[PDB]
RNA sequence: AAACUUUCAACAACGGAUCUCUUGGUUCUGGCAUCGAUGAAGAACGCAGCGAAAUGCGAUAAGUAAUGUGAAUUGCAGAAUUCCGUGAAUCAUCGAAUCUUUGAACGCACAUUGCGCCCGCCGGUAUUCCGGCGGGCAUGCCUGUUCGAGCGUCAU
RNA sequence: GCGUGAGCCCGGGUCGAACGGCCUCUAGUGCAGAUCUUGGUGGUAGUAGCAAAUACUUCAAUGAGAACUUGAAGGACCGAAGUGGGGAAAGGUUCCAUGUGAACAGCGGUUGGACAUGGGUUAGUCGAUCCUAAGCCAUAGGGAAGUUCCGUUUCAAAGGGGC
RNA sequence: AGACUAAUCGAACCAUCUAGUAGCUGGUUACCGCCGAAGUUUCCCUCAGGAUAGCAGUGUCGACCUUCAGUUUUAUGAGGU
RNA sequence: CCGGGACCGAGGACCGCGCUCUGCAAGGAUGCUGGCGUAAUGGUCACCAGCGACCCGUCUUGAAACACGGACCAAGGAGUCAAGGUUUUGCGCGAGUGUUUGGGUGUAAAACCCGCACGCGUAAUGAAAGUGAACGUAGGUGAGAGCUUCGGCGCAUCAUCGA
RNA sequence: GUUGACCUCGGAUCAGGUAGGAGGACCCGCUGAACUUAAGCAUAUCAAUAAGCGGAGGAAAAGAAACCAACAGGGAUUGCCCUAGUAACGGCGAGUGAAGCGGCAACAGCUCAAAUUUGAAAGCUGGCUUCGGCCCGCGUUGUAAUUUGGAGAGGAUGCUUUGGGCGAGGCUCCUUCUGAGUUCCCUGGAACGGGACGCCACAGAGGGUGAGAGCCCCGUAUAGUUGGAAGCCAAGCCUGUGUAAAGCUCCUUCGACGAGUCGAGUAGUUUGGGAAUGCUGCUCAAAAUGGGAGGUAAAUUUCUUCUAAAGCUAAAUACCGGCCAGAGACCGAUAGCGCACAAGUAGAGUGAUCGAAAGAUGAAAAGCACUUUGAAAAGAGGGUUAAAUAGCACGUGAAAUUGUUGAAAGGGAAGCGCUUGUGACCAGACUUGCGCCCGGCGGAUCAUCCGGUGUUCUCACCGGUGCACUCCGCCGGGCUCAGGCCA
């Protein structure tokens, strides 16, 4: 149960905030879990998904398929992964939208800022446990 | 709202125009022109006797009658047949009233939810806790839109002494569904007879049971009531020698034979 | 006997009731005190790669600077960054700026994109005329400065 | 199938996300009428009618389709106080060219003041701008609790010309 | 001409007081069970309206109070049709 | 004292009143036999036949009325809420009763706790100054449920004479 | 005569400033109705209200007694409870109506005029300025210090009081970080459903994800933790010093105190205010132990209590108009605001103003490629989808009213009640059950006794014994009894 007076538990207000969120908030809403190997390597459990990293599908009809993230369509709350597609009546190929909460990241795109994210969350995630241990 | 249905300037057309007498909107060029207004029978009108905020929402109860009812509920909580008739599962509890030693008092004695859950199982309260977990449904109407989505059953109530036990056990029992806590000196009739039905299942602590008599001694203007009868067992009275020896002989049987 | 009229069922029509849904209302409770001559509230006209409205903005015009975040926007297209460092975005924040014509509205007017005056710079032979550009000129009242009026009135 | 009754329960079809029994609590709680309110739909009925302003006919072309589209040839009307040629008030693109399924032109339509896409208004001499009329409003002053009323030369120290 | 003052004139049009008042006309929503009327008295600027008594229902309490009666009989009064 | 027909069979161990007394017609139907075991009995609907049957709501002494409203269908549509009185039902305490204007406290608009004043009641009567409820086992007489040592004691309430 | 002042009144696009408009829910004033009730109506009521006008703030206003009282006396203002539907007003009709005392919320006090600094205008706006001051001006028709009735001034008397600077530490705001299954089987287009096995919990609030998810994602609990800014409070330390200024105790004597104001008459309005409660107009118009009040007009004599005609000031109280936030036994698209949508919009009126209708394909557009008939709109095939009985005239799809197919009736209405008939369609009920005897088949262990354990203390259960005329089950044959409908 919630305690603090600044927190609201209202169905009407919660749906409004979700479906009208700006772009920098939609980034955090679209997160995915890491795989067991990466989770052990980095001591991180989840991260916002980015274009240019590998993924495996674990729910829905397109299960056990893999590929790279080709686009993050924040206005639709879906992602596109290469080679998971469909054909129109004319025979043209069109991608299928997958919600990022039923994939697992098996390899992540890395740069200077991405490394800062992973280091920052890890340091806090272990400081909490160290203080909790007393 | 105070002004709903009265934000127009309608006036009756009077008799002679072959229409019913009722205020009608004035103007032209819209659908709204010429339509009825101000009535409780009219679309977009005003309702009959609009509701006000100065109706009585609260009720005053004599404090003596409050104290009578809470004492009557405590007595009913020590009758095992009444516990079963209110839906509680108590087939494996050793005694009623159920009292546990002060092993729930120390710093972090049951301050973890895992520890508190483990203690309820050993004592014999486990089946009543699992009854709540398995009962959970979606509410069956428009209450879902208004913040009340689910319904479930009630479990045991835990009574403790905040002065001796330490009040840290509230954290441990809070997250388990169905379990409530209350101090011994602030007992609540809403929890002791939920829904107006008697026989709540209660788990006491040793320190709390010792304090219960001192609590009732210090209530100015209240004393425990006297009953209107003295022996509640009706069969002992009727079938005693004092009464059966002075009766007249029976005039008939439970079934009368038909004559003519 | 058909056709016609009437009653019931199945399928097909007309119409939008019923059931379920809700980024909207309504009522209560708690916190805070901040418009304008340094030009407000309101009105008009414009601004996008492809827009009529709605939303945003003002010739720096679907926005500029600055700070944070860290890879998009998306109906189409192109292009940019692609996180090296020089940094996507109708993102968040917001302390520096721009801010057309009006409006208490202020050179005089206005049913007119009407008619004047003062100071300076630049051109045309020019202190005086014509054109371009910049800065100015409302009313009531207060304190001070300076120039005055009156046998109101003092001394010489 | 049950119930004197208001009603309750089951079978068959359609459909797609929530719902009921029992004891208490609570109310914006039960419709045929009010020339009742809002919305939808009949008979009448393929009915009343589509008759002022004299009037149309032949050939060819276009087109799926021609009485009311275009060419030529006949027959007619308005008869200079015109059914002609230009303006003021008012409207605001109705003007021109190309093209077009539906809707509109109370019959039709290949035509249109309709629908879509583009184009079109050039002044020192014609107007406005300048002057005053009937009138309206500032300034000096006087009323009115006040929004404001009167007052237009007055019981005012009210200007402009040169070097 | 009681004529005209935007299809409005024996006192225009618009918003508000305003859900103005009506002893007067119209309407007023499921079922079964038991009981069951009045249009008469007195007063009122009272006569299409009220108060007041009567007629009706519901809740009870006192005893299950030799208790009563829209009737006959016997004795005994009053009356001017 | 003998015949002939029609309709009906409630009840469910024994018990009673009786008689013509191995038993019976006496406090309510049994015995024997045939056909058929399914649409045969039974039920729903449609239609013909015999008898019966004026349009509802409303005002009115009187409505089927030549008295008014009503073409049809769906959804909406009218004795409520507050303060102040009163009688009656249920509940707590009882010569008293009432926490909640406020304070304490809290798992925080809930629940729990506190007590100084105050309201109603405990005494009336006069315009007012004012005064202010026992002769008696809290009286006598007639009724009176219940109890009773059978002599009486006598609730509630009614009528009556007194303080 | 010249020149130089002062007083009053003016000019300037002189130097520097300031007001108007919006908003108006709540606040401070002015002005001012009628509908209605009185069963008619004029005083009355509605109401010291609606409409109209002026002026402010986060609150405004009020406020430190010319008060209440009649006591053994209280002691600035405001608000709640009570006083109290009371005293009183009123065609004494309908109706109206306060205050003192008492308990609580919140608490806080002050400064001018009237005196000679007179051994020294000791005071202030503006300009320029090394920053230290200088210069003009205001002002003696009065700018500072001193005094405000609680006092005070003027004298005695001898004790006491004060100025600067650091400052640990804490509080408020922003920001970084936070536990646990996508384990196995079934249905399904898709598990977020059912079954099995686990884990977290100071976190089982809420929302999303292809259907009801504590452990898939955002968040939710707890004290902490990385970084940044500005304020406030504050334990305790380091320093001067009496030129000056301040408090207390006593006293002969002094002791200034607001004028067309108070008060009186009269007129109007208002109040519960009654020979007149407040306000305003006109006429008259004061005083020094004087003046006001002391709820019945007047004269005489006492008593009580304050100190008018000048001024400032936080809190408890009102309000959802403005900017934010949290909620509910409220409404669910003819409801709820007029507006869930490009709504104060489209549209009407010369104008002031009036003012609607209108939400829902599917998880995903995968929004129908190709062939064929047609001038075209479209149709027929063929595709997508879990579904086109979801095709943008899109969830579900009722009634009035209409088309086709099928059944039936009809000599100037139809519909309805009771009761047979015919045709069509249909729910039940019945199918066997218990018992006895004979035979076959299989399994035990039936009665009794010993040990243990319960329990209603005499009744049972478990282990051992039993071992074929006992006990249990099945099958085959015969017999009695009971069983459905109409007679
Ligand atoms: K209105
Ligand atoms: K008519
Ligand atoms: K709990
Ligand atoms: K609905
Ligand atoms: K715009
Ligand atoms: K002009
Ligand atoms: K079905
Ligand atoms: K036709
Ligand atoms: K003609
Ligand atoms: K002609
Ligand atoms: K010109
Ligand atoms: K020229
Ligand atoms: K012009
Ligand atoms: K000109
Ligand atoms: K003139
Ligand atoms: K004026
Ligand atoms: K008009
Ligand atoms: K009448
Ligand atoms: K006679
Ligand atoms: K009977
Ligand atoms: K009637
Ligand atoms: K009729
Ligand atoms: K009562
Ligand atoms: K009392
Ligand atoms: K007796
Ligand atoms: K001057
Ligand atoms: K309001
Ligand atoms: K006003
Ligand atoms: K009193
Ligand atoms: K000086
Ligand atoms: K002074
Ligand atoms: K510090
Ligand atoms: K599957
Ligand atoms: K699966
Ligand atoms: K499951
Ligand atoms: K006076
Ligand atoms: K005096
Ligand atoms: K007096
Ligand atoms: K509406
Ligand atoms: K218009
Ligand atoms: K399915
Ligand atoms: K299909
Ligand atoms: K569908
Ligand atoms: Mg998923
Ligand atoms: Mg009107
Ligand atoms: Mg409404
Ligand atoms: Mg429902
Ligand atoms: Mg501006
Ligand atoms: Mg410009
Ligand atoms: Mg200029
Ligand atoms: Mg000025
Ligand atoms: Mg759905
Ligand atoms: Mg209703
Ligand atoms: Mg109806
Ligand atoms: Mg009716
Ligand atoms: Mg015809
Ligand atoms: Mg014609
Ligand atoms: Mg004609
Ligand atoms: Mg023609
Ligand atoms: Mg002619
Ligand atoms: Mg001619
Ligand atoms: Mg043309
Ligand atoms: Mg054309
Ligand atoms: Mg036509
Ligand atoms: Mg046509
Ligand atoms: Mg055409
Ligand atoms: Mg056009
Ligand atoms: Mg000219
Ligand atoms: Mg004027
Ligand atoms: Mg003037
Ligand atoms: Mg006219
Ligand atoms: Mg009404
Ligand atoms: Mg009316
Ligand atoms: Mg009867
Ligand atoms: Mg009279
Ligand atoms: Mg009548
Ligand atoms: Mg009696
Ligand atoms: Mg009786
Ligand atoms: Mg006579
Ligand atoms: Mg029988
Ligand atoms: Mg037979
Ligand atoms: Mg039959
Ligand atoms: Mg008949
Ligand atoms: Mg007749
Ligand atoms: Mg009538
Ligand atoms: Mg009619
Ligand atoms: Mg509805
Ligand atoms: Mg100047
Ligand atoms: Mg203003
Ligand atoms: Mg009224
Ligand atoms: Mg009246
Ligand atoms: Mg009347
Ligand atoms: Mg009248
Ligand atoms: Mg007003
Ligand atoms: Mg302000
Ligand atoms: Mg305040
Ligand atoms: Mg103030
Ligand atoms: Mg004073
Ligand atoms: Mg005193
Ligand atoms: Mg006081
Ligand atoms: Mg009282
Ligand atoms: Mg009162
Ligand atoms: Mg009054
Ligand atoms: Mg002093
Ligand atoms: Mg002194
Ligand atoms: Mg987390
Ligand atoms: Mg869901
Ligand atoms: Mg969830
Ligand atoms: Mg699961
Ligand atoms: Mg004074
Ligand atoms: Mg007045
Ligand atoms: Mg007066
Ligand atoms: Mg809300
Ligand atoms: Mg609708
Ligand atoms: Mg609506
Ligand atoms: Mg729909
Ligand atoms: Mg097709
Ligand atoms: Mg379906
Ligand atoms: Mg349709
Ligand atoms: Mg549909
Ligand atoms: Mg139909
Ligand atoms: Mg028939
Ligand atoms: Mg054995």
């Amino acid at each position: 149960m919630k305690v603090r007076p600044t927190v609201s538990s209202s169905r009407r207000k919660a749906r409004k905030a979700h479906f009208s969120a700006p772009s920098s908030v939609r980034r955090v809403i679209m997160s995915a879990p890491l795989s067991k190997e990466l989770r052990e390597k980095y001591n991180v459990r989840s991260i916002p998904i980015r274009k240019g990293d590998e993924v495996q599908i674990v729910r829905g009809a397109h299960k056990d398929k893999e590929g790279k993230v080709t686009s993050v369509y924040r206005l639709k709350y879906v992602i596109h992964v290469e080679r998971v597609t469909r054909e129109k009546a004319t025979g043209q190929t069109v991608p299928i939208g997958i919600h990022p909460s039923n994939v697992v990241i098996t390899k992540l795109h890395l740069d200077k800022d991405r490394e800062n994210i992973l280091a920052r969350i890890k340091a806090g995630r272990e400081q909490v446990a160290k203080a909790k241990g007393k | 709202s105070e002004k709903a249905g009265h934000q127009t300037s309608a006036e009756s057309w009077g008799t002679g125009r072959a229409v019913a007498r009722i205020p009608r909107v004035s103007g032209g060029g819209t659908h709204r022109a010429g339509q009825g207004a101000f009535g409780n029978m009219c679309r977009s009108g005003r309702m009959f006797a609009p509701t006000k905020i100065w109706r009585k929402w609260h009720v005053k109860i004599n404090q003596g009658q409050k104290r009578f009812a809470t004492a009557s509920a405590l007595a009913a909580s020590a009758v095992a047949p009444l516990l079963m008739a209110r839906g509680h599962q108590v087939s494996t509890v050793p005694e009623v009233p159920l009292v546990v030693d002060s092993a729930a008092v120390a710093g972090d004695a049951v301050a973890k939810t895992a520890a508190a859950y483990k203690l309820l199982k050993a004592i014999g309260a486990g089946p009543d806790v699992e009854k709540v977990k398995k009962s959970k449904k979606l509410r069956a109407g428009k209450g879902k839109m208004r913040g009340r989505r689910h319904r479930q059953r009630r479990g045991p109530l835990i009574v403790y002494s905040p002065e001796h036990d330490g009040k840290e056990l509230v954290k441990g029992f809070r997250n388990i569904p169905g379990v409530e806590t209350c101090p011994v000196d602030a007992l609540n009739l809403l929890q002791l007879a939920p829904g107006g039905h008697l026989g709540r299942f209660i788990v006491w602590t040793s320190a709390a049971i010792k304090q219960l008599d001192a609590v009732y001694e210090s209530k100015k203007g209240f004393f425990l009531p006297a009953n209107i009868v003295s022996q509640a067992d009706l069969s002992r009275l009727i079938n005693s020698t004092e009464i059966q020896s002075v009766l007249r002989a029976p005039k008939g049987e439970a079934r009368t034979k038909r004559a003519c």
